[PDB]
RNA sequence: UAGAAGCAGCCAUACCUUUAAAGAGUGCGUAAUAGCUCACUGGUCGAGUACUUAAGCGCCGAUAAUGUAACGGGGCUAAAC
């Protein structure tokens, strides 16, 4: 196995994990996450601390060592910290507004998109062309970004669409750039 | 602190404010003609049409400070050897043979620019670039 | 496969354990961000004022000390290090440290004069201090000021009487 | 010396389906003959031979250990299934180990030649040499370095730096053994 | 060559120095550079990792026309090897 499957969690103060019966429950200072534990690995809190071993050394268990580790430690970073991540509209005649528990696009197409927000999550504007969601689950947040990139995903000539802020969209050339 | 670095190469006592250096000083905000003119007076201590190198760093505030260190190796070694074109096949065709006193003149010439603490190894460095460029060793 | 590399860590320890021996003081600069230009310039600066500066491994350098009874605080390796050995002019290299990090972001992590393990305030005392040669001509200035501040009333006590 | 050294045990069992089985068993079989002795049949371990010598060659000599005996033997035969990379058969030819003895020595070229670095004709004259030891002594190749070695440069038999107790045999002492024109 | 500044192309890179380590440069991309990266080496971490060889089972390659139709069927994680 490798070294994240065995690296101890630290608990923050704020901050309370229990487990029970293949189950975890953690609770924060801006919510509860839960989540199920399979029954080859066995995870221990102690020394305000979280542990994680494994009864047997099959391959399944061993993916899922590191698997539990890392979904108790962002369940731990969320309840303390929260997850967030954030969008950019970039294009001729593209906005976004919200109104509610629902944001509205305006993406060229021949209709106004409405947008439902699930909830468990916040969104946040900056300006018209800015967006960040806001939640308590890392996998919930990377959920939502995701289906509102799908919405208008970019395009390599101009760099049109919604794109996420840290990635990089390859750029190609049009008319121009052939130039003899 | 220096805005803008350029490095370029120079012919010595034939520096005008051409276009390019009017192209290298515009970028910078650096007075073209005043940095022909500082290159002009430098390099007439150099050899007529020598491409001395030249660095510029030009801040902020519009000063640029430039300077002429040695020329390149390679067009003094060819100089002193009668080399003008340098031999295509530099492994086999030889075009010249480097003397070893020329060599060592030439490295302690341009020990300025070269970041070596013993002469022996600034001739060492001149003999590679002489092999680099096709020029025999002297034995 | 590995007598090869205990054979290189090995060459490495001796070189490190001379210049160790050879050098009177010694000293860690973590010199993160440090250009090629700037630690070039600076190697330039300690070669010129006789010390020698270079990387060395921090778990051989640590090793070596332990050996040598060198018992510093491994917070001086902590960081890419630069060993920088001064037998001479401990003020001077200091001197060139706090220059080197007024013009750049390198920090003197760790120092060992006469086997004093010298922290931050110390080190930052010890470069500011200056040379044995100015030492000298600042107390000689000092010895004089009485016999000058006398001469002169003096001087200024007998044209009183004019 | 150890890695000089390899053990062995007899056989009697004398077939072609016995000696499948014995390399079934990860086992290689062995005969050693010379010195007027009656043949010895043994059998010897895949696995240490493959470790020891991978790299062996008609120059090689080695100690055979029954437990009971110390032999000095040549490699001089092994017969090898490339595909499979199985060896299925070993001939040792056994000297004495205190008789002096000649045998040709390949050379190994080692270095870059300044010569032919400037235009130097590599002609090796000589692939190898006789050389003169006790058994256990024979050098398995011997090294040359032709960087000194400038244009118009031979190279002298005795200017081959030699192991400690190797000694030239050549008649002709002066012939060269690479030449460099 | 017009350019070729490491990255049309010829040749080697027996080219040296400061060398920690920096290749006549790994790729991307610029007419030409410029520009962004890597081998290369240093610190944080803390044991096996990186390439291969022989076997025992497996994966993809797998692909026709009345109807599942290349276990006899049901089903079987052994009730398979």
């Amino acid at each position: 196995m490798s070294r994240i499957g065995r690296l101890p969690i630290k608990i923050p103060d704020a901050v309370k994990v229990d487990v029970k019966d293949n189950l975890v429950i953690v609770e924060g200072i801006r919510g509860r996450l839960v989540q199920d534990i399979k029954d080859s690995i066995n995870v221990k809190v102690e020394n305000g601390s979280v542990i994680v071993d494994r009864v047997l050394n099959d391959k399944k268990a061993k993916a899922y060592h590191g698997l539990y580790r890392s979904l108790i430690f962002n369940m731990v970073k969320g309840v303390t910290e929260g997850f967030s991540k954030s969008l950019t509209i970039n294009g001729i005649g593209y906005r976004v507004e919200q109104q509610g528990n629902s944001l509205f696009l305006s993406l060229g197409y021949s209709t106004q998109f409405e947008y439902v927000i699930p909830d468990g999550i916040s969104v946040k504007l900056d300006g018209n062309t800015k967006i960040s969601v806001e939640g308590i689950d890392k996998f919930k947040v990377g959920q939502v970004a995701a289906e509102i990139r799908s919405l208008k995903k970019p395009e390599p000539y101009k760099g049109k669409g919604i794109k996420y802020d840290n990635e990089v969209i390859r750029r190609k050339v049009g008319k121009s750039g052939v130039k003899k | 602190k220096a805005i803008s670095w350029i490095k370029l190469q120079v012919p010595a006592a034939q520096a005008a404010p051409g276009a390019k250096i009017g192209q290298a000083l515009g970028p910078h905000g650096v007075s073209g003609p005043q940095f022909v003119k500082e290159f002009n007076e430098r390099t007439a201590k150099m050899d007529p049409g020598i491409v001395v190198p030249v660095i510029i760093t030009v801040y902020s505030d519009k000063s640029f400070s430039f300077i002429v260190k040695t020329p390149p190796a390679s067009i003094l070694i060819k100089k002193a050897i009668g080399i003008e074109s340098g031999s295509k096949k530099s492994n086999t065709d030889k075009v010249g043979t480097i003397s070893k006193e020329k060599l060592m003149e030439i490295a302690r010439i341009k020990m300025s620019d070269l970041n070596a603490k013993s002469e022996s190894a600034a001739f060492k460095i001149i003999a590679g670039s002489a092999r680099s460029m096709g020029v025999e060793v002297e034995k | 496969m590995s007598a090869k590399i205990n054979a290189k860590k090995l060459e490495m320890f001796d070189l490190l354990k001379q210049f160790i021996d050879s050098k009177q003081n010694l000293f860690f600069l973590d010199y993160r961000g440090l250009n090629v230009a700037q630690l070039t310039e600076l190697r330039n600066k300690i070669e010129g004022e006789h010390g020698s500066l270079k990387v060395v491994k921090n778990n051989i350098m640590k090793m070596v000390l332990k050996e040598k009874n060198i018992n510093v605080v491994d917070s001086c390796l902590v960081g890419p290090t630069v060993v920088v050995t001064a037998l001479e002019e401990a003020n001077v290299i200091a001197k060139i440290f706090y220059d080197f990090v007024k013009s750049s972001t390198l920090k003197v992590k760790g120092g060992f004069v006469l086997g004093e393990f010298y922290d931050e305030a110390k080190v930052q005392a010890y470069s500011k201090l200056p040379t044995k040669k100015e030492s000298i001509s600042l107390f000689a200035s000092v010895l004089k000021a009485p016999v000058s501040k006398l001469a002169r009333t003096l001087k200024a006590l007998a044209d009183v009487k004019n | 010396e150890n890695s000089r050294v390899l053990s062995c045990q007899y056989r009697s069992s004398f077939g072609s389906s016995n000696a499948r089985r014995i390399r079934a068993k990860s086992e290689i079989p062995a005969v050693v003959y010379g010195q007027g002795k009656d043949v010895s049949h043994l059998r010897i371990k895949s696995s240490e031979f493959n470790k020891k010598f991978a790299k062996f060659t008609d120059n090689t000599v080695l100690i055979l250990d029954d437990g009971k005996l110390e032999r000095c033997v040549f490699v001089k035969d092994a017969a090898e299934n490339i595909a499979s990379k199985l060896i299925y058969h070993i001939d040792f030819y056994e000297v004495d180990r205190n008789v002096e003895l000649e045998k040709y020595v390949p050379i190994k070229l080692i270095g870059a030649s300044i010569g032919v670095k400037e235009g130097g004709i590599l002609t090796v004259l000589k692939e190898q040499v006789k050389v003169r030891s006790l058994p256990l002594d024979l050098p398995e190749f011997i090294e040359l370095d032709l960087t000194p070695v400038n244009k118009g440069d031979s190279v002298l038999l005795k200017d081959l730096v030699l192991p400690s107790n190797v000694r030239l045999a050549e008649n002709d002492e002066n012939l060269e053994v690479v030449i460099i024109k």
